RNA sequence: AUUCCCACUGUCCCUAUCUACUAUCUAGCGAGGCUGUCUGAUCAGGCAUUGCGUAAGCAGUAGAGUAGCCGUUACGAUCUGCUGAGA
């Protein structure tokens, strides 16, 4: 069982997806000991699948955090194509 | 296991269709349960009315007290009786059928309540 | 109830301007356009706590459509000209 603490941010769902890929049940929580103002969340993962041939590209941060594809218009601060 | 882009896009891009699908399923389940409880309510009402009607009848009862014929010319005549009043058969069949039938929470509840109040009064 | 994502904002960087009300003294006493609505209609105006750049009029045979006949009465939004005019 893998128990970790994650700071909630825009890159929080990708970690959950990877954990679901490697674990049979993944679930997050916030124990009362952790202060409510803090953004930390404790996620546990039970039922390790233990693959015979794990994908090294699955645990590589270079592509785990791949960015999602996309009148006084909204300020263009998302870069260019 | 393998790392596939389609699964990660399906998981990340969603989070909203899944919630509305769950809401639709819950709503239709609630509607089905309501229709059920309604029909069993109908059952209870009909049974009450039938029982009171039978009791009324019972308590009023106490207060009460093809032939074919051949001729010599080889010609045959067919004679069948007819029933113009069909009520006799209906009452007889009613009498015949009547004869035939007869979750986990972290802390203590007190501590949980204090924590909830301390979180609530701040806002 | 709490935490993260996007969008917005005078909350702030960082204040500035306007309206209403208030405060002061004196006499006496004294602890151009639009919505709604109204002037019978245009024109021109009033009200709704600023409510939220081409005039009036005339003409055209051009003009969505309303209204006369099987070349043709009339009404007519809109558009064009007098008109960078009118105020």
């Amino acid at each position: 069982t893998f128990v970790t603490k994650i700071f909630r941010s825009k890159d929080y769902n990708k970690l959950i997806w990877v954990f679901q890929q490697l674990f049979e049940k993944v679930e997050a929580t916030k124990p009362p000991a952790s202060r409510n103002v803090s953004a930390e969340i404790f996620v546990v993962c039970k039922g390790f699948k233990a693959p015979k041939r794990l994908d090294p590209r699955l645990l590589d941060p270079k592509e785990v955090f791949e960015e999602l594809p996309d009148e006084k218009k909204v300020r263009k601060r998302q870069g260019y194509e | 296991v393998t790392f596939d882009k389609d699964s990660r896009l399906d998981y990340l891009t969603g989070f909203h269709k899944r919630k509305l699908q769950r809401q639709k399923k819950a709503q239709e389940f609630i509607k089905e349960q309501e229709r059920l409880r309604k029909i069993e309510e109908r059952q209870k009402i009909r049974q009450e009315r039938k029982e009171v009607m039978e009791e009324q009848l019972k308590t009023f009862k106490e207060s009460l007290n093809a032939i074919t014929e051949i001729y010599d010319d080889s010609t045959t005549v067919e004679l069948e009786t007819l029933e113009p009043n069909d009520n006799f058969e209906y009452l007889a069949q009613l009498n015949n059928v009547k004869l035939e039938k007869a979750k986990f929470r972290y802390l203590t509840k007190n501590e949980r309540r204090i924590n909830q109040r301390k979180a609530n009064d701040n806002k």
